[PDB]
RNA sequence: UGCUUGGACUACAUAUGGUUGAGGGUUGUA
RNA sequence: UGAUCAAAGUAUCACGAGU
RNA sequence: AAUGAGAGCCUUGGAGGACUGAAGUGGAGAAGGGUUUCGUGUGAACAGUGGUUGAUCACGAGUUAGUCGGUCCUAAGUUCAAGGCGAAAGCGAAAAUUUUCAAGUAAAACAUAAUUUUGAACGAAAGGGAAUACGGUUCCAAUUCCGUAACCUGUUGAGUAUCCGUUUGUUAUUAAAUAUGGGCCUCGUGCUCAUCCUGGCAACAGGAACGACCAUAAAGAAGCCGUCGAGAGAUAUCGGAAGAGUUUUCUUUUCUGUUUUAUAGCCGUACUACCAUGGAAGUCUUUCGCAGAGAGAUAUGGUAGAUGGGCUAGAAGAGCAUGACAUAUACUGUUGUGUCGAUAUUUUCUCCUCGGACCUUGAAAAUUUAUGGUGGGGACACGCAAACUUCUCAACAGGCCGUACCAAUAUCCGCAGCUGGUCUCCAAGGUGAAGAGUCUCUAGUCGAUAGAAUAAUGUAGGUAAGGGAAGUCGGCAAAUUAGAUCCGUAACUUCGGGAUAAGGAUUGGCUCUGAAGAUUGAGAUAGUCGCGAUUAUCAAUUAACAAUCAAUUCAGAACUGGCACGGACUUGGGGAAUCCGACU
RNA sequence: UGGAAGACCGAAACAGUUCUGACGUGCAAAUCGAUUGUCAGAAUUGAGUAUAGGGGCGAAAGACCAAUCGAACCAUCUAGU
């Protein structure tokens, strides 16, 4: 899913694109991290605070889908 | 071969159709010399080779 | 060790192909892979390329010679000859 | 043991478009994958030592790749070879500068006559 | 050559005196690792006396 | 497959603005980098390419032609050199001696580098061993370590034939006798032993 | 335009007709 | 051990159009 | 054991003896085969035997790709349009001449204006080469289906120097201002300049920042052997999550299990090359191997290939591995844990920097890029912009043909399921020099018609007192000998050899000892806070300094057994002459 | 130290020395065992490809050219005599 994007801002950017129709949120023990699926590039962004990542679940947009793997 | 140029599949596929054994009620017929399809190329028996 | 007194390189062709041919070889086969006095860098940097080149390993000029030898005897001798006919016509 | 090699392509012999690294694929099972003979360094041929910021790829691979990496800015990137470029710039400047001195030393020549 | 590289860093001995003891190291006499430092010391204090 | 190296030059196309390159047989002296001056108005300098009526006799000379522009016929390999021996002025002839030291005389018109050709003596090395006598026609054509006819059978060769053994006629034989009866010795006015002073008068 | 599918056409030698042409072959107007 | 293409220049006529 | 009419094999589990012995009777493919693959039914014929079963016989199913090959490209080479020649066909022909037979323009004026001469094509499933990975899934298929994540090409949309001189804002400062200039006028937004990028001394750095056109260079692009440097996987071995096995005895033991992708971001060495500083003599630096240095070394400080590895994104306590829990259970769900080191061996390969050898000097073409140059266009700063953009993301599309298994003592070619022949890839443990032979593990076999007898004669394998070639055509066959280390070593000689000459010694096991490497650390003193923590200094110390870690090599000494000691296996009988061809 | 050589011992590999062994109505129209030559190069070899019959190719035996070579094979002249 080749490239890292590390800072929140950046991701958040990609959230609002004319692509994007998918996100996938993992809240894992190991690491946390959330996906969004831009067909050929899909982007991550690895929260690893755990408490900054309740937080960012929303400021998704909510026209986006969002799959809820536990 | 192994992986067959196309011209060579087609002649191969037509010729396991023919190594089908004759179906039974056509050997009633009246003049029917028929008792079996005889042409049953069975490829350890008859190749086809050259 | 001075490992053998006679043969030197020659050495390599060992039994095979007798003594007088070899003596032969002992003198062609040290011309050829001889460091030579390049004219054109004035270090001792030239060593043969192939058959009939010889490239200066620093500055990069690659000279045209003899086979074995950098300078062919015939090689000397013709160059100094047109030389000096080309003093005379000129003036 | 471990686990043995299978060849992916048909291209069974050992030729030089078919070389094989060993990798453990995740499901551990340990199978091979064709290998790219790797590209050697474009040359600064007239003096042929390998230039620098000019990226190793197969030839064809150079117009999938972006054109700043085949390139160092100044005249003759590719060309000739920095060192020798130094070189190629006095050579010229010399060739012509006593040109000139011939050419002042002739025409002076001609009216003194 | 391994140990006189260290040793010309730390400085111990003069440049002149490691070239001598590499071209040594090459061309058997310095036969062990503890030959060789036995005779670096020698070389050392044999300057020591004459200085 | 050939003993002497080539020099590639390159020079201005004075038709179309660019450089064309072309293969010249690279005499000793000629070092990359040097300048060639290939011209009637040119000085007598190795491997500067001259029309014979410009060099001095006594001077010698590479890749002569012996038509004018015939592209040099003469003198291609290693060390064979022929020398300008003077001019007959009549109908503009230079006169050379030929490497074979037969003299011909060819037109003045006629370019000639000045040179002895490169990796010259190719010669002197004996071998010693017929893996380089193969490795050396392996390059060159199909020219077979030559297998004695004698050796054979009269069908292969009409050399071979025998319980002892010979050739079993002269194998000395005319020009007109006819392919394939020129097994040998094709003309010889003397066979056996050269005594003596070869170089020709 | 992009991307994609179907049909019909695209050999050579050669005659005639068509028109474009052409050569210090050669003629003429200037 | 290097580069040459777009005739620049000069001269005579065109010296029209638009504002 | 099961089944059937019948069962040593073939049907098969469990069990049990072994086999090939990872240079395979294994695991893949090409060349080849052509339905042979696989399920089901299963009888006669076939499997020189049986045969319920099969590569048989009957009935069905199965070979999915933009990224692997074909395709494309050229090679050796070929098909052929020519002027011709031939009886024609065709040219055991490469003929190759054929107004400009030629390639051609995002170009216009006066032969439009530059250049440019076999047209054409085929020809390698191993050469060159656009681009795919992992897991799951079939009875039989997968780099191919599916899932999931990429990558290329064509094309299509958005973005990617620019917001300044000036200034809205602020009294100014200041800030937007990528960076703007100069002068006038009391002043000015009045006159008004640029703008096809920037930084670095350089080595050169980067996300884009004029393809219209010429030339030039590089890539593509190449043998063999030797070694070095660095890695991957296998291998050796310790600890620690687990399971298994042995457990009369002893064993934290033995086996097994501990995994990480294309692809992208960042990091980025050994090595090399280059640059700046600087000027080396007292040769220095340095490789295993001798290459470089006033063509600038060493050193010091840098730069660059991404060469090789690292860490992340890939990775849903993923997938996957291991042991459990739930449900008899399947399916499916759940629970942890998936980890720490060491080493060079390579019983392998890849890749870097090198060299040896040569009267060998180790492809071509498609194809791709680079740089210099000549147009033009974009040339407004209240800044709009743009930009085949050989950018960064996203949209669409990608055709055509192949893909089963076999690749051999049963799917090939030999009338055959024939001791034959038939190119390669893949790499375990131990012994050891060996990819040797031999044993073993994994994988695959156990079918070569069998049983009882095991006669002669055989074949294939051995042994034989004493004598020892008497044998015979002839030491043929057979035996001796063999490895290693040490000692010793002639005739003759082309001085290289002869040579492993000859002739001798010795080899196990156990138990010690020595030698042979890597790396930092100590020691002494002082100040501060409570031996502990924090700070400062110095060179000697130094042949293991000492300490520790590594991993085996080569030597020496005892003890010891019934001469047992290359114990299997591996594996020259020797010398003296002569004939003949120099030799391989 | 290094690592040369159409070097040597000998594997893979190729060949076939001697047993004038097995077999010789065989497994085989050339195999099998023992033994043995050579094995870094005039090496081994696949695929593509060239050379075709009174011709080719030949490290040369009259060898080989699809089990065939002192002139292939096939048909025809040819029910030749």
């Amino acid at each position: 899913m080749p490239r890292e994007i590390k800072e929140v801002k950046d991701f958040l950017n990609k959230a609002r694109r004319s692509d994007a129709r998918a996100v996938k949120i993992k809240k894992n023990p190991t690491n946390t991290k959330f996906k969004i699926r831009c067909s050929r590039f899909l982007y991550t962004l690895v929260v690893q605070d755990k408490e900054k990542a309740d937080k960012i679940k929303q400021s998704l947009p909510p026209g986006l889908q969002v799959k809820e793997v536990k | 071969a192994a992986h067959k140029s196309f011209r060579i599949k087609q002649k191969l596929a037509k010729k396991l159709k023919q190594n089908r054994s004759v179906p039974q009620w056509v050997r009633l017929r009246t003049g029917n010399t028929i008792r079996y399809n005889a042409k049953r190329r069975h490829w350890r028996r008859t190749k086809l080779k050259l | 060790a001075k490992r053998t007194k006679k043969v030197g390189i020659v050495g390599k062709y060992g039994t095979r192909y007798g003594a007088s041919l070899r003596k032969m070889v002992k003198k062609m086969e040290i011309t050829q892979h001889s460091k030579y006095t390049c004219s054109f860098c004035g270090k001792d940097s030239m060593k043969r390329a192939v058959v009939g080149i010889w490239s200066c390993k620093r500055c990069k000029r690659t000279v045209a010679g003899g086979a074995w030898v950098y300078s062919t005897t015939a090689a000397a001798s013709v160059r100094s000859a047109v030389r000096r006919l080309r003093e005379t016509k000129e003036q | 043991m471990v686990q043995r090699l299978t060849l992916r392509r048909r291209l069974s012999y050992n030729t030089r478009s078919n070389k094989r690294r060993i990798v453990r694929t995740p499901g551990g099972r340990l199978v091979y994958q064709y290998v790219k003979k790797n590209p050697t360094v474009p040359r600064c041929g007239q003096c042929k030592e390998k230039l620098h910021g000019i990226t190793p790829s197969r030839p064809s691979e150079r117009p999938r790749m972006s054109k700043r990496l085949k390139t160092v800015s100044r005249t003759y990137g590719g060309v000739l070879c920095h060192s020798c470029l130094r070189e190629r710039i006095v050579r010229a400047f010399l060739i012509e500068e006593q040109k000139i001195v011939k050419a002042l030393k002739s025409q002076r020549e001609a009216l003194v006559k | 050559r391994r140990l006189l590289k260290k040793y010309r860093d730390s400085k111990k001995i003069d440049r002149h005196l490691y070239h001598d003891l590499y071209m040594k190291c090459k061309g058997n006499v310095f036969k062990n690792k503890r030959v060789l430092m036995e005779y670096i010391h020698k070389k050392k204090a044999e300057k020591q006396r004459s200085k | 497959g050939r003993g002497a190296p080539l020099a590639v030059v390159h020079f201005r196309d004075p038709y179309r603005y660019k450089i064309r390159k072309e293969l010249f047989i690279a005499p000793e002296g000629m070092h990359t980098g040097q300048f060639v001056y290939c011209g009637r108005k040119a000085t007598l300098q190795i491997g500067n390419v001259m029309p014979l009526s410009q060099m001095p006799e006594g001077t010698i000379i590479c890749n002569l032609e012996e038509k004018t522009g015939d592209r040099g016929r003469l003198a291609r390999t290693s060390g064979n050199y022929a020398t300008v021996i003077a001019h007959n002025q009549d109908t503009k002839k230079t006169r050379v001696k030929l490497p074979s030291g037969a003299k011909k005389v060819v037109p003045s018109a006629n370019r000639a580098m000045v040179g002895i050709v490169a990796g010259g003596g190719r010669i002197d090395k004996p071998i010693l061993k017929a893996g380089r006598a193969y490795h050396k026609y392996k390059v060159k054509r199909n020219s077979w370590p030559k297998v004695r006819g004698v050796a054979m059978n009269p069908v292969e060769h009409p050399h071979g034939g025998g319980n002892h053994q010979h050739i079993g006629k002269a194998s000395t034989v005319k020009r007109g006798t006819s392919a394939g009866r020129k097994v040998g010795l094709i003309a010889a006015r003397r066979t056996g032993r050269i005594r003596g002073g070869k170089g020709d008068s």
